[PDB]
């Protein structure tokens, strides 16, 4: 028998569903969001990290003129300084008084930290929805993990589950994303070769193994001090170090619908948004015929204690007359009241105790134990307060 | 009182290089209630006392492992961001005049020439006494009320709580006798506890053996139920005795004294019909206050930071104006 | 809110439009927040997020 | 100006200590489980847990 | 707390005092004997300024 | 590797009193990528190596005019606004925990008891690890991700470029 | 649950108050006045004899 219901896409809230197969005793199933994963397909554009300025020993050409050549290196800077006369500990480095030149050379590369400390720029598109969940089935808790596309059929204890499709296709992920360790950010990052100095992407490496990198950091070589061998220069601070403090809160904290954000792989877990249809093909063996189930008569209900809150603040004592011993399903026939118990054992001329939740100060509700209904009258008192901290 | 008390080892979060240790110069409490800026520092060691309990200002006693040892007073130092001026020392207490800082360090040099220090985070920036921020204390000036910790070695008013210590844990007391535990006292009183059966507990003066027991299941410590110690939150309470405690008087109590002093000045102005105009030229923040000398005084005040012209209304009853530390000026209409 | 030091306060709706908002609370401040039908999630400093729903 | 009276903590080796309500200003009591404190010469308690 | 009257003594000789200052005891560091705690500054010192 | 390499003399803008010199303790590069606040300092001399290339942690080798000479490791110092805590030394590299400062000085005392130092302008004010500004490191607490320069004397990942010197 | 009631300022008379918290069994509290003190601030002018 196929039981079809719809629950809100909210994690940590147990929902009760009444399965009524004609000619078979009612069945109460408790369902609670296991997990719903939205894993987008990622395409790595580049990685970014802290940059490092490679300056070799300057070429001091004594009695000659050095020549600068165009080298395909990031932020490559070359300058030949005329009229130099540098000194070392034991005197002048050059034989000539005049006509000595210093070739100052510099370029920009990935820091030693780039393997450990880095942010990855990904192109995120068409997410694959996957599902599982917790079902109180036959007095036992079963876990169902399925894609929430309304196609992926998962069978647990002969019960076939079809989860979704999701009412909302919202993601929390945009077309362009940035990943740093366990944090994901929606960022319209600059493309490769378009990074700005002192900003995210000042240094760009296509892959973390890549030998050649893009760099735009304002490296300018200066004329060395009189009689001094050194390479003076003027140069914007690390864009990655700047982004690390300017990034703000990650998607785990900012995403709507109570989304949980995880990495390795990048995914949206338990989205707080819309509803989720659930299809359960319950096998024939799980059902008990009305004749094979106990028959209840002379039912009465009393509420000795009630507090209207988000949790089970109500207590109800139901007296009954059962034809035989067996298990009976417990369900509230009023949508404004919900019962904690899904199934209780009946004996004969005895009583049962149930826990209920309601927001109503004057709660009048019907309780169906097996195939018989009983009216419950409850005067519920205020809690701590309004607004509630449970779903 | 030092015949009953002893120096001790206690927890210090920074014994140098940011590493914690069982310090013989552990910081207990830093008191800064004295408005004159004097700090009353409490440490785990005892200054001016020798191991034989005799008083000697050139000496200091600290806990060296299990037994107290003598050290020089000259080697004792106090520092914040820079060295402090030590004004008085007696027992667990030090009086010091410190420059501005964010930490407080107290140290000494032991018998083996090894330096020991304890660093605690402490914000020291003492408030100004009076209205002038000066460096050196003057012989003459304005006498202002201030508090200090008196340099008198006498202990008559202030006090500290004391109780019996503590047992010194030593794992070397226990050894593996084939497959058992061998506790060797070595002429000492050892308190032992084993996670085994039989005689697994006792205050022994002789060697003990615990069969079918492992060395890791046992705890051994050298004791000395004889000796009072400051009721330190950095040292555990004696498990045997309950809330048993004594009390001892301490040197350098806080007392109300006099701190040098200063003065002030005043000015004049221009007049109008029921109006007074003052051209204020303050050399530093100066409080200006005024009130009508009638039924409705309407008291007003403002701190004058720099060059400001003030226009004030002089009513029939009169106006009283106070400019800084000067005597109040009185104005009346003609 | 009674912070002893700068404390980050963040909140979001648990529906389709989360409308994430954040502010660093320096001292004594009363905060009035709207709790929608879908629910509201509030994070106060290093504490685990508080969840609120209308009755 | 106020002053915080903190006596030596009661480290109960191989046992559970009990907090009692004392009529003292700002009285605070807390029993911490799973402690294994050390002194200069080793562990203060015989028990590991 | 942190205001005039955070500590109140009926007479200057009074043994028992009223106190409302936010004293909270913390779990001690691993293998360390100490009493860590978190605690509003002097209300009297605050009132003086 | 120290059999092929040697300590050297290089330009230093401040060898003491603001005057430049050909320093045997010249500062090359100061690295501060470690979030724990550890500084990786590179100098012209070689620590833990003797003139005969043998490894000795109590010794240091520096360029003395034309030939390298031996010096004591104990005489080596690092300071910013106040002295630093040296956590590790090997060859051209020093690991140090420094207080807040605007300059960085590395020095030593030679065979002739003459002190040599090199001062470079360096803004040192390391950022806070976590949400609490503390002084001493605790044994127990919240485990937070941080980077450091490992005190291991082993050289396996990071590298430097080398070439033949100078006249 | 805050229970608010008003009793006459008369000593030695036990009063019964019904506490009715919604969804909870009724609670009867007996209240009897222990003392109400009005201590005026005194300033000694003089003594006579």
């Amino acid at each position: 028998y196929e039981h079809v219901t719809v629950i809100p896409n909210t994690v940590g809230v147990p929902y009760k569903t009444l399965v009524n197969r004609p000619g078979y005793s009612p069945m109460v199933l408790e369902m609670e969001l296991l997990s719903v994963t939205l894993e987008p397909t990622l395409s790595l554009d580049y990685i970014t990290c802290e940059y490092k300025t490679v300056i070799p020993s300057p070429y001091v050409k004594c009695c000659g003129t050095a020549e600068c050549k165009d080298k395909n290196l990031p932020d490559y800077s070359c300058k030949v300084f005329t009229g130099v006369y540098p000194f070392m500990w034991g005197g002048a480095y050059c034989f000539c008084d005049a006509e000595n030149t210093q070739l100052s050379e510099a370029h920009v590369e990935k820091s030693e930290s780039c393997k450990t400390e880095f942010a990855s720029a990904y192109r995120a598109h068409t997410a694959s929805a996957s599902a599982k969940l917790r079902v109180l089935y036959q007095g036992n808790n079963i876990t169902v993990t399925a894609y929430a596309n309304g196609d992926h059929a998962v069978t647990v204890k002969d019960a076939k589950f079809i989860v979704g499709p999701m009412s909302s296709a919202w993601t929390p992920f945009d077309n362009k994303i940035v990943v740093y360790k366990g944090d994901v950010y929606n960022m319209d990052y600059p493309p490769f070769g378009a990074g700005r100095p002192g900003q995210f992407g000042d240094i760009q490496s296509r892959t973390p193994e890549s030998k050649d990198v893009y760099a735009n950091t304002q490296l300018v070589l200066q004329r060395p001090a009189a009689g001094t061998v050194h390479v003076p220069y003027s140069q914007a601070p690390s864009g990655f170090k700047y982004w690390l403090k300017e990034r703000g809160a990650s998607l785990q904290h900012t995403a709507p619908f109570g989304c949980q954000i995880a990495t390795n792989p990048v995914r949206a877990v338990n989205c707080a948004v819309g509803n989720m249809p659930i299809s359960i093909d319950i096998p024939e063996a799980a059902f008990t015929r009305v004749v094979d189930a106990p028959s209840l008569t002379d039912m009465s209900c009393e509420v000795p204690a009630c507090t209207h809150s988000s949790d089970f603040g109500g207590v109800a004592i139901i007296k009954y007359a059962a034809s035989k011993k067996g298990k009976c399903a417990v369900h509230s026939m009023t949508n404004a009241v919900t019962i904690r118990e899904a199934e209780i054992e009946v004996e004969g001329n005895s009583q049962l105790q149930i826990s209920f939740s309601t927001a109503l100060a004057s709660a009048e509700f019907r309780v169906q134990v097996c195939s018989t209904q009983v009216h419950c009258a409850a005067e519920c008192h205020p809690p701590k307060d309004h607004i509630v901290n449970y779903p | 009182v030092y015949k009953a008390t002893r120096p001790y080892l206690a927890h210090c979060p920074d014994c140098g290089e940011g590493h914690s240790c069982h310090s013989p110069v552990a910081l207990e409490r830093i008191r800064n209630e004295a408005t004159d800026g004097t700090l009353k520092i409490q440490v785990s060691l005892q200054i001016g006392i020798k191991t034989d309990d005799s008083h000697d200002w050139t000496k200091l006693r600290y806990m060296d492992n299990h037994m107290p040892a003598d050290a020089e007073r000259a080697g004792l130092f106090v520092r914040t961001s820079a060295p402090c001026t030590i004004t008085g020392t007696m027992g667990h207490f030090i009086l010091a005049r410190c420059p501005k800082g964010e930490t407080l360090t107290v140290g000494f040099t032991d018998s083996r020439k090894i330096s020991h220090s304890c660093t605690h985070p402490f914000h020291h920036d003492p408030p100004v006494i009076g209205r002038e921020k000066f460096h050196s204390r003057p012989q003459h000036g304005k006498e202002l009320p201030c508090s200090t910790y008196v340099q008198s070695t006498a202990a008559t008013t202030e006090e500290i709580e004391v109780h019996m210590p503590p047992d010194t844990p030593d794992r070397t007391l226990m050894s593996q006798q084939s497959g058992n535990v061998k506790i060797t006292v070595n002429g000492q009183t050892v308190r032992y506890k084993c996670n085994c059966g039989g005689s697994n507990e006792g205050l022994t003066t002789t060697d003990k053996v615990i069969n079918n027991c492992k060395v890791d299941q046992c705890h051994a410590a050298v004791t000395n139920h004889k000796k009072w110690q400051y009721n330190s939150p950095l040292v555990p309470r004696n498990a045997e005795l309950g809330d048993r405690k004594g009390k001892i008087h301490i040197p350098f109590p806080l007392a109300n004294v006099t701190c040098r002093v200063p003065k002030a000045r005043n000015p004049t102005v221009t007049y109008g019909k029921n109006q007074v105009i003052m051209l204020l030229y303050p050399d530093h923040p100066t409080l200006l206050s005024y009130r009508n000398m009638g039924e409705e005084p309407n008291y007003q005040e403002e701190w004058v930071m720099h060059k400001k012209e003030v226009v004030l209304t002089v009513p029939t009853e009169g106006l009283e104006v106070t400019w800084g530390n000067n005597e109040p000026y009185k104005y009346w209409p003609q």
